């Protein structure tokens, strides 16, 4: 009662107040920092990208300092390929960085990336979270197309009818053939993305190479666009 | 009670009364959801709460002003009531401007939007809006009224022409600020719409909603201010409330656009119903 | 040849066991339970809505005295609550932001946490210094840790995604026993009241009974159509209820070694996240991915009640040791107490 | 295909340990379950609601 | 017990048509989504074809496009894969797989090395 | 009918208009004479100077028509032209500020040269939104014939004045918002623009704060007149009218100094000319 228990309750309220004052601070810390997933189908230069943006346990965490905005990037290792269970832990991430090797033509490892991307896009609890797509390892993409030893017609029968997009911005010094194939892989991912309505989910294709270092800037703009698109949908509008 | 009769209300007085009463009824539920649900305590929800309390206060002021002009008959009470009505309308305009600027800021620096800086900015915006509302609602009470009989006393007896002109000027400045803010938001939305349209191969929804909100604000508040600037003391009395009904209509419409359209508040409404 | 012979032998033993299972099915549970009176409807009400978590609540557990509870959040905080007065007693910061399971030791002295970081961490609440500090960390598992329970202050059972279960002794810190019988991720495990046995349900649409002393699988229970997301013992320790993603909860009994009841509704497309029982074993509760909790009355498979106070997936649901209340923690960062 | 043979052998071993167990009739199991359910029906706060005097969560 | 049995397949001449049958039990065939995946010698699993719950959305991998037909008999609970104009590279061990959850558009973990809801697998060899 | 000599206030108004005309003539002389001075900002500055010079000539020969022979018709047309030039000048200043903001915001992320064409699309709008308005009711809604209401300027009616004041305060709010956004941009991206200056006056906090003073150099001048246009009436003293019109002419004088002569290249031209 008030004779004996009153002091115990008062101490408990004081402890609650201290805990809440700590919770305010790490709440600011948590909500200020954004979070991203790093997902890799395999042999797509995920470690190369990690090393590029760098400047046993199953999860490795990396820190960013981009434009006074703190980012945390989480990769998944030492975990089995069955990912239908732990992928649900990542419905609060700002975006999922999907790294795909475009030199995939498992004999057809590109289709494995396409099928996996379908699962992420159509998943019930990954509907809100957007995906940043990095078509990676294009350094040899022009080489094999120029060499002509391997064809994407055999592994993708719908490339021959596909034409180069009119709204395309090829980089200088690029062959016309590789440019068309560069946007064919992108359109396959885009076909999955635009097939589903209910625009809570959007995809952000981005061509990438090992020599590139500015992948910070492309992620920063994507996180900028993703967050403001979510704000737009709240206020009707977009 | 020898003589001392209160004149019977005319055709438009009762419509003003009904509009104010139903505005209060409409805003009571919105402010109730704002206060009751602990989840609705984000920086942006405080802004809608401020707009809602200003609108509810305006409706309550309207119905009580009719009370004072119907079976109460107190001159000082009516002065106080028209003053607090003006304060409520100024607070509504300021809160709508603050809502727009907060939305634009959220759009602009989205990554840094969730910090202590946004809470401090929201507190400062609330303080400025309500302080300016009190200030512009204390001039027509303190010494700027028509009771002395020296000032012009423009359109809303009792309230001097100078205070009305100052209010119109402040409203026009706020209107320009909101026009530029919505131009910025239009640029953002148009860029995103072009990107999405290029991806798929549209803009109708965003253009429609921005046009609707800006047109509601303009077509509902402009006539009062323009007639305030143009009008004089001996102006026809029907124009006093003929262009004042759209103000009540805008105060009525504001929570529908800013509160009901929110998915979370809509879900809470469905849960209550 | 040899592989085909082994496959044929496995098939013939499976057929023999199926025949034996069908032999003992004299009468179903429906006939025997038809006579008893139904409970009607139960109107459960929310009393305490615990707030203070930012990210989703993924696991929670009750104490032995039904007063203090623990909730873990993917924000990297482990909050120890007192449900009676809605104070918070201990906001433990987590080394890894991602956590998937928490457990209370049955003495009030230690707590356990685990997740994608592959390491289960024990925190001591009775430190002389007065500051909560991590006591030990165990890193034997390769796959992500799924759940963990305490046998006593010294032994802990952990189930991870490497298709293995482990029994650790805290003082020495190495794996005392291992359990390797599953063909998929071991999503949940539950402990018998006598603590001699425990049953783990995995993603192979199968549950397995294990004895801690001998370390071998006694019986395997099959019959589900999808991954068993959760499983809980009967209060008497002679039956267990398993909930999967096929929108059906099943009841199995050890001695008959077969299913008994098939709680399901035609309008339930949504799956099941967690299951639990009451003290008497009459009322059972099961969470759903459609942000409500359906309560099935006793055995007749009739929906006794619905608890629809949440907005997102209910992730954890637990009944106190004395059966006073049921605590449901969901993904809306809100943990509620119902009774 | 070397570890596959060992895995199949382990599966067969476990299966034939599992086969040789004693199983009582389902009716007896249901009888025990209902006996436990009815015996403890008076000690279940969830089954029969308790007055708010004895409820700590009131 | 959820088991899937695959019938058909063997040493066949190239350019022929082969029918592979997947018989299912222990679960509702109607609710779930069926997949066909093949295992090349010395390589991992690669997805081939899929058929949805009702039978409307049908998709194939690039290699088997235009030559493979996937159908389901809900009454017989039997999934048929029809192969036309086979090629030497088509030899593999086939598998009739089921995605883990019913009434779900996504379909995870069908090419993993250890999957519970996958059949023992029939053998198809194409050679002269 | 002998017209009495104008008072001293009209004389000083004419003198100030004369200096304004001379300064604007000088600025347009430097702009036109050098073919290199065709920068995108320089076209807007030249349009502002054109409106300013037109206003200066209008005021000077308005004093001429008042003190010399003349009828009310050409005086009315000319005062309408004067107000037309003034509102064109206000629009030009708003366009210059929005051009600065657009340049800064765009150059924050890449750049586009197409905006120069957009300048034309903007420019005509000003010279079509103000200019035409500055002559639309003056020739049609004049209060000289009137017998409806006049207001505080003899030729113009009160409705014209309140419309102009409404437009002015909308423009003032727009420019306040633009300055606020420019300040937010320069505060948030100070280091970037400091390092990326090489590829308008955008600089450190001390350097860019002068823009506020520039805004004051507008706000302190045109605000005292426009508000009076709402408050006054036909019986308001003309002394107040002249005393509040003088700040507008002072702002007309000071706009070339802060906008034309401020830039570095014309400053180099200035030292070159003075050295001779």
């Amino acid at each position: 009662k008030t004779e004996d228990q009153r002091n115990e309750e008062k101490a408990q309220r004081e402890a609650n107040k201290k805990i809440e004052k700590q919770l305010q601070k790490d709440k600011q810390v948590y909500r200020a920092t954004h979070r991203l997933l790093l997902l890799g189908a395999g042999e797509s230069g995920k470690n190369t990208i990690v090393k590029q943006m760098r400047i046993t346990s199953g999860i490795f965490e990396t820190k960013f300092q981009v434009d006074k905005v703190n980012f945390h990037m989480f990769d998944v290792g030492a975990q089995r390929d069955e990912r239908r269970k732990w992928i649900q832990c990542f419905n609060d991430v700002t975006a999922i960085i999907f790294v795909v090797a475009s030199s995939s033509y498992q004999t057809n490892r590109l289709q494995a990336a396409l099928k996996l991307f379908d699962s992420i896009w159509n998943n019930k609890w990954l509907r809100d979270t957007s995906v940043i797509l990095f078509l990676n390892k294009q350094d040899l993409l022009a080489e094999k197309v120029l060499a002509g030893k391997s064809k994407i017609e055999d592994y993708f029968p719908e490339f021959a009818r596909y034409t180069t997009p009119e709204d395309a911005t090829p980089e200088p010094g690029e062959d016309p053939r590789v440019t068309r194939a560069k946007y064919f892989i992108r359109d396959e991912f885009l076909r999955i993305s635009t097939a589903s309505g209910d625009g809570r989910h959007y995809c952000y294709p981005h061509f990438t190479c090992a020599v590139d270092t500015e992948n910070i800037r492309r992620v920063f703009n994507d996180c900028r666009d993703i967050i403001q698109r979510m704000h737009l949908r709240q206020y009707e509008l977009l | 009670g020898p003589a001392a009769p209160l004149p019977s209300p005319k055709a438009w007085d009762v419509v003003l009364c009904i509009s104010g009463t139903l505005v209060s009824c409409e805003n009571a539920l919105v402010v109730a959801i704002i206060v009751g649900t602990p989840a609705f305590r984000a920086p942006m929800f405080l802004l809608v709460g401020s707009l809602a309390v200003a609108d509810l206060l305006a409706g309550l002021g309207l119905v009580l002003h009719f009370a004072a002009v119907f079976c109460i008959g107190s001159a000082e009470m009516s002065l106080v009531l028209v003053g607090v009505l003006a304060m409520a309308f100024t607070a509504s305009i300021g809160s709508l401007l603050a809502i727009t600027v907060d939305r634009y800021l959220s759009l602009y620096n989205a990554l840094t939007y969730y910090s202590e800086t946004t809470v401090t900015r929201t507190y400062v915006m609330l303080a400025l809006v309500w302080g300016g509302a009190l200030g512009l609602g204390l001039l027509p009470v303190l010494a700027w009224n028509c009771l002395d009989g020296l000032t012009t006393c423009g359109v809303v007896y009792p309230l001097s022409k100078n205070h009305l002109v100052v209010l119109a000027i402040a409203f026009f400045m706020v209107f320009g600020i909101m026009l530029q803010l919505y131009a910025q938001i239009c640029r953002i939305v148009c860029r995103h719409a072009q990107q999405i349209a290029l991806q798929r191969h549209a803009t109708r929804k965003g253009i429609a909603t921005l046009a609707v909100v800006l047109g509601a604000f303009a077509a509902c508040w402009l006539p009062f201010t323009v007639y305030c600037l143009l009008g004089d003391a001996h102006s026809p009395p029907l124009y006093t409330y003929l262009t004042l009904l759209p103000a009540t209509y805008n105060s009525m419409i504001n929570p529908i656009i800013y509160a009901f359209r929110n998915q979370d508040v809509q879900k809470v409404l469905w849960a209550v119903c | 040849s040899e592989l085909d012979q082994l496959r044929q032998e496995a098939e013939q033993l499976k057929n023999q066991i199926r025949d034996a299972r069908k032999a003992c099915a004299d009468a179903t549970l429906s006939q025997i339970t038809n006579n008893i009176d139904p409970v009607g409807r139960i109107q459960m009400r929310t009393r305490r809505t615990l707030r203070g978590h930012l990210a989703k609540i993924y696991a929670m557990h009750w104490g032995t005295d039904s007063r203090l509870l623990v909730s873990a959040s993917q924000d990297g905080k482990l909050i120890i609550w007192d449900s009676y007065t809605t104070n918070k007693v201990h906001a433990i910061p987590l080394r890894s932001s991602w956590v998937m399971t928490c457990a209370y030791a049955p003495s009030g002295n230690y707590v356990a946490c685990g997740g994608l970081d592959n390491i289960c961490s024990i925190y001591n609440l009775k430190t002389r210094e007065g500051n909560v500090r991590v006591s030990r960390e165990l890193a034997g598992h390769t796959g992500y840790l799924s759940c963990c329970r305490f046998l006593d202050d010294n032994q802990i059972v952990t189930s991870s995604g490497d298709t293995t279960c482990a029994l650790w002794d805290i003082e020495t810190g190495q794996q005392t026993t291992t359990f390797t019988g599953h063909t998929g991720d071991v999503m949940s495990l539950s402990l018998a009241p006598d603590t001699r046995l425990f049953v783990s349900g995995a993603c192979d649409a199968s549950a397995k009974l294990w004895d801690v002393r001998e370390g071998m699988c006694r019986q395997t229970f099959t019959g589900h159509e999808s991954d068993i997301n959760a499983i809980c013992f009967f209060p008497n320790g002679n039956a267990f209820a398993t909930g999967s993603d096929d929108a059906t909860c099943r009841l199995f009994d050890l001695r008959a070694d077969q299913e008994l009841m098939t709680y399901s509704h035609d309008n339930i497309i949504c799956g099941i996240t967690s299951v639990s029982f009451s003290k008497s074993g009459r009322l059972l509760l099961a969470g759903y991915d459609d942000f409500n909790c359906n309560v099935w009355d006793a055995l007749k498979a009739d929906r006794a009640g619905v608890l629809a106070g949440h907005d997102n997936r209910v992730s954890c649901l637990g009944v106190t040791d004395d059966g006073m209340a049921v605590a449901t923690g969901s993904w809306d960062s809100f943990l509620k107490i119902w009774n | 295909n070397t570890a596959s043979i060992a895995q199949a052998r382990k599966l067969v071993e476990q299966l034939k340990m599992e086969a040789n167990i004693d199983r009582i009739k389902v009716s007896k199991a249901a009888a025990d379950l209902m006996a436990y359910c009815e015996a403890h029906a008076k000690e279940d706060p969830l089954l029969t609601p308790v007055p708010a005097s004895e409820n700590p969560f009131r | 017990q959820v088991q899937l049995q695959e019938s058909g397949g063997g040493l066949v001449q190239p350019g022929g048509s082969l029918r592979l049958s997947c018989a299912a039990s222990g679960f509702t065939f109607s609710n779930y989504k069926m997949n066909w995946v093949r295992q090349a010698p010395g390589k991992g699993l690669e997805w081939v074809s899929d058929i949805s719950q009702s039978g409307a959305s049908i998709s194939y991998t690039g290699s088997v496009k235009g030559r493979f037909t996937i159908s389901r008999d809900n009454a017989k609970n039997t999934l048929y894969l029809q192969m036309n104009s086979l090629k030497p590279e088509d030899t593999a061990v086939y598998y009739c797989a089921r995605c883990p959850a019913p009434f779900t558009r996504d379909c995870f973990d069908v090419t993993s090395t250890t999957y519970a809801y996958r059949g023992q697998g029939t053998q198809v060899t194409v050679s002269s």
